[PDB]
Parts: structure tokens; C-alpha cells; sequence
């Protein structure tokens, strides 16, 4: 059923974490910046490859539809769990199976987001189905699905 | 008002794209 | 389940029918142009009202996410059938209950699209569940759902 | 190649937005 207004806002939030200058386009420099913030080390040719896979208009940057297309391909076939587990590990830095409030704050700080203790606690609450104050792997998965 | 669900979903989606 | 690559392309096609100059933004002038092509007669203040309902960044024009938001609101609650029936009537100009090939060509011509007889026949075939060579109301509905 | 399904869906969606 129908793409929803809230779904769109979620995608727009993700786009804004890349598009830090809010000019409406994601460059290879912006892609690289976010990826390195998340502990990755892509090469220039790898960033170009990412953009070329979805650069429908050939202008060398990513616009909103092209960004959605990137996402749709990523989210398509995740049953191996390889990709989801890689993303979870970004957050679960100590590898203990639970994303703590401190761990979430680390990632949000790396992404350039200023948040209060109360804001981050509310984020945990959103994902924290079992109420234990931390986000496990299944809870993380459910945040993408849900 | 700050929407924690949107914020966390946006960050998760970003991290998924930033993966191999 | 997940927004798909094809869904995105469908939305991008709709956006392009408005964004005829392909500059990535839909202006009130472009909105008006499409609407009048489809037999509507919006006033300037009505076009402004449409843009203001979704103009998150206040720049007076519609970008891709804002366009998706417009769509999502439209497509939200259509059970009265009022809106779908209005759109069907745009195509079913003679009111006989079936969108003919000629009727589809009329609308595509009005929208500024150059298409061959073969292309338009392929469009009919896509919607024409019962194989009668024309598109009825239920077939039209199913094209939005499907 | 021309994708008739995308073309017709795009036109239908446009017409829905262009409605009251
Ligand atoms: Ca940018
Ligand atoms: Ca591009
Ligand atoms: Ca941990
Ligand atoms: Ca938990
Ligand atoms: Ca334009
Ligand atoms: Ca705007
Ligand atoms: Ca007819
Ligand atoms: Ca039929």
C-alpha cells in the first residue's frame, strides 16, 4: 500500500544527513564525508561507482529520486542479513548485541546531529520494543520494517 | 516538534547506504 | 513493503509531466499549465494554496519530496471514489464508461507527449485486464493499486 | 525502451493531482 507522507519524511531526513549544505544534491564529497563518519573508508573511484549506478541524468551528483533509487536497491534483498548486521555493528560498537543510549549518541554525533539526552532517549524508546532501555538486533531490523 | 522515529529511521537508512 | 525502484520511476515520470523545463522544480506556472491541459481552470490563488500546503522550505516552488508529499496526501483516502472518478472522467471524455485508445491519445497529446499508435496501444494493454481493448473504471483503479 | 506501464501510471498520477 501507498507511499506515505511519513515515509517520505524519513527518506528526506536520510537525504539531509548526506546533503549537509542543503543545496538539494549529494556530491561524492558529501557521500564520502558521511561514510567516513560511520567508520568506512571508500576510495574516490568507489564513490564514483556509487553515483554512477543511479545517475540517471549523468550530472555527476545525486538528486532526490536518484537517492531513493539507491535506497530501494539497498533495501531490496536483505535476507542474508549481511548488510543489516553491518549497519547494526556501526551502532553496536562494543559488539555486545545491544545499542546503548551512549552508542546511539556516538553515531548521531558522528553524523553531525546535535541532540539532547532526552531526544536520544526518545529515539531509543521508539525502537525499544521490549522496554529494556537498549536496542537489540531484532528491534533494529524492525525499525526498517515495522 | 522533534520526531525521534523519523530521526532514528533517517539515521538507520543512512547507515545502510553507507554499508558495503 | 519497501518503496520499489519502479515506483520511484512512476513518480518521476509524473513529476516530469509537470516539470516540463526539467529544472527539477515545479512552479505555479507549471502546475497551472498541466491542470489547464487536463480541462481544469485553477485560479492563481488556488495554485498558491496547492504549493503552500507542501512547501516545507518556503521557497514558493515544489521539489521532489514536496511533490511526493502532495501525491501521498491525494492517494491517502480515496474510498468515496469522488477523486478517482474525476480523474477517470478526464480520460473518458464521452462518458461512456470506457477509455478508448483515441481518448488516451487525446490526454497524452494534451500533456505534451509525442507517442506512436503502437506506444499508446501498449499503454492500453497494460491496464486492459479483460482484453477488450479499452480501459474501464475498475481497470483504471487497478492501475493505481495493482 | 519505452515503458508503457510507467508512462500510463505517471499520466494517471498527474491527473489525480490535477483533480479537486
Ligand atoms: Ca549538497
Ligand atoms: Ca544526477
Ligand atoms: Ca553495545
Ligand atoms: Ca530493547
Ligand atoms: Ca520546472
Ligand atoms: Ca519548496
Ligand atoms: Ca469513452
Ligand atoms: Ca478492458
Amino acid at each position: 500500500d501507498q507511499l506515505t507522507e511519513e515515509q517520505i519524511a524519513e527518506f528526506k531526513e536520510a537525504f539531509s544527513l548526506f546533503d549537509k549544505d542543503g543545496d538539494g544534491t549529494i556530491t561524492t564529497k558529501e557521500l564520502g564525508t558521511v561514510m567516513r563518519s560511520l567508520g568506512q573508508n571508500p576510495t574516490e573511484a568507489e564513490l564514483q561507482d556509487m553515483i554512477n549506478e543511479v545517475d540517471a541524468d549523468g550530472n555527476g551528483t545525486i538528486d532526490f529520486p536518484e537517492f531513493l533509487t539507491m535506497m530501494a536497491r539497498k533495501m531490496k534483498d536483505t535476507d542474508s542479513e549481511e548488510e543489516i548486521r553491518e549497519a547494526f555493528r556501526v551502532f553496536d560498537k562494543d559488539g555486545n548485541g545491544y545499542i546503548s543510549a551512549a552508542e546511539l549518541r556516538h553515531v548521531m554525533t558522528n553524523l553531525g546531529e546535535k541532540l539532547t539526552d532526552e531526544e536520544v532517549d526518545e529515539m531509543i524508546r521508539e525502537a525499544d520494543i521490549d522496554g529494556d532501555g537498549q536496542v537489540n538486533y531484532e528491534e533494529f531490523v524492525q525499525m526498517m520494517t515495522a | 516538534s522533534f520526531n525521534a522515529r523519523r530521526k532514528l529511521k533517517g539515521a538507520i537508512l543512512t547507515t545502510m547506504l553507507a554499508t558495503a
